[PDB]
């Protein structure tokens, strides 16, 4: 197929990589500081996905350093993913209308 | 589960006289707090929704007031036929819940 | 009329239609979970909408596994139609500076 | 000058009225109702930008309808507002990019 | 290179160098305002990325009126270095299109 | 309704001394309280705003401190012009709330 759509795909499976490596990430580097909530899991996955998509509710961030590092990755990766996608969709836009304007 | 505390239980006042009924949250829920009123043999009657908010059909003489942890149910010249049982209700948090309950007495 | 303009409307239509299904799913979804908030209609409504937008708030938001679920395609359903709005605006532009430059 | 760059200035033009418009709006909404914050027009100003930027720190939000209702409007310029300019900085590179490639 | 790729390094660029300037200059303004949180340069750092990124997660803001100014300042550098990517990702998509399409 | 707590309500000092007005929130309020001075069969006077902020026209001597729910309005020496009462009030949230007073005494 073209290549911004192959692309976008790509964008979708590392996105899943990077919030499951997330969730992992997170919990390891948060467990062991007082006072954090980043310790299990299912809720790390959860954070994961608020984060990539900037949604920002504040139930749950990052206290420790590699947290907050592991948390930028994640939300560059949303950043970029989404905004990747918004480019698929513009090429595929722009692309149709030299059709429809015999270009 | 939120925890309404209605204090006192029991409220004496003067016919004519300005009565107030009171509900404190175990936390703040906002004003979302509503208050019935149960007569003898009859069943829960909304007098007030969201704290203040009047119901079509309500006397104006209830109103209520406050937000976060207290709220007040007030009766201007209370008479007879508000002599009955009060209880406050939050849907702030589930469960919903009710207070204890305050019986006015003239 | 034009294909990005109809996708931006077609966006649109599925958004709102994503919020309202949005907040009964959300509701039906917290209603039994102790300590949750987001389960009267009117306000899931407004956490739809604040959902959509990204704007969080943080004033409200899911606490079961389904809610999250809820939330995740109310999420992406409004960082996509809101992607999908930029790329219409750009095609529209390149598609007018291509006649500007007599192309 | 071009369209995009002209519309890109309106964006910014209004982006600032409806911010403003916003502070006194919201307080005017907020103040009546009881426990609201958003009752002081400074403060109310920056929640204006917070929510258009959908920083949303979480400090300060509408609790009235009318409230969340100009939230919305202030949510959806600002989103508005900053997709246009992407997609005025994208027209601008398309074009140049044509020009270097001797199209 | 290209044009839209050297502006996007200068995106990055530029960016570091407001979230460093973004930290030391909250603390500045922010120390002083009793009550205030965003007073130690780490954490304000921290602080800069959330607030560019538009995460939001609420653990940290400005209180004092330059601490918002300054705050204002990297929302938008965030919000338009990450859109002039999305922009550059899209003209290099809409470039390569016009290869595969032998236009 | 956030409740202003003023105590003690009467304050007793020396000439010249140094004297603090306390005023406590029934919940975190920033430093969105305002103190106003009000001498006998006079109306209020706004001495300090926002906690800290000191006003134009209002001596030198009279300073404010505090955030969150504990908040202070100190005068240095102390003179006769500054009997009269005080009263904290917040704009934290809505409706804005006044302190019961506290009247001062030399
Ligand atoms: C789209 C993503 C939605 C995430 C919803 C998380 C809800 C958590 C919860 O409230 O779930 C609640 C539920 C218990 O009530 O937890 C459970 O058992 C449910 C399991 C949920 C998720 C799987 C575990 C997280 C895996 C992350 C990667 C770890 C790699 C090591
Ligand atoms: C643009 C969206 C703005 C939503 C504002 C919600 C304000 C809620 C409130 O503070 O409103 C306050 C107000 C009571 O004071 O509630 C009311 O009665 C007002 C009714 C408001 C909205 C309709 C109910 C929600 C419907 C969602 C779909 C449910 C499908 C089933
Ligand atoms: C870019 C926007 C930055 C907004 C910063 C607000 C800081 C508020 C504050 O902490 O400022 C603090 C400061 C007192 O310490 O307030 C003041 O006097 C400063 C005045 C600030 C702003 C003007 C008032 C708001 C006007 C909104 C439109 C109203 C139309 C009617
Ligand atoms: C990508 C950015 C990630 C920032 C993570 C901050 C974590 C703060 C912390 O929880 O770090 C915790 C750690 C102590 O446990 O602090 C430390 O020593 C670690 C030092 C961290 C950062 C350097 C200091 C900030 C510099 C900002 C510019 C100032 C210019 C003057
Ligand atoms: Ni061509």
């Amino acid at each position: 197929s073209a290549l911004h759509w192959r692309a976008a795909g790509a964008a979708t499976v590392l996105l899943v990589i990077v919030l499951l490596a997330g969730s992992y990430l997170a919990v390891l580097a948060e467990r062991g500081a007082p006072g954090a909530q980043l310790i299990t899991y299912p809720r790390a996955l959860w954070w994961s996905v608020e984060t990539a998509t900037t949604v920002g509710y504040g139930d749950l961030y990052p206290v420790t350093l590699w947290g907050r590092c592991v948390a930028v990755v994640v939300m560059v990766a949303g950043i970029t993913s989404f905004g990747l996608v918004t480019a698929a969709l513009a090429t595929w836009f722009v692309g149709r209308e030299q059709e429809r304007r015999g270009h | 589960d939120i925890l309404l505390t209605q204090s006192p239980a029991i409220l004496s006042v003067s016919p004519g006289e300005r009565v107030s009924f009171s509900c404190r949250a175990s936390q703040s829920i906002g004003t979302d707090i509503h208050w019935y009123q149960q007569r003898t043999n009859g069943s829960p009657r909304l007098l007030i929704k969201y704290a203040s908010e009047s119901i079509s059909g309500i006397p104006s003489r209830f109103s209520g007031s406050g937000s976060g942890t207290d709220f007040t149910l007030s009766i201007n010249s209370v008479e007879s036929e508000d002599i009955a049982n009060y209880y406050c209700q939050q849907s702030n948090r589930w469960p919903f819940t009710f207070g204890s309950g305050t019986k006015l007495e003239i």
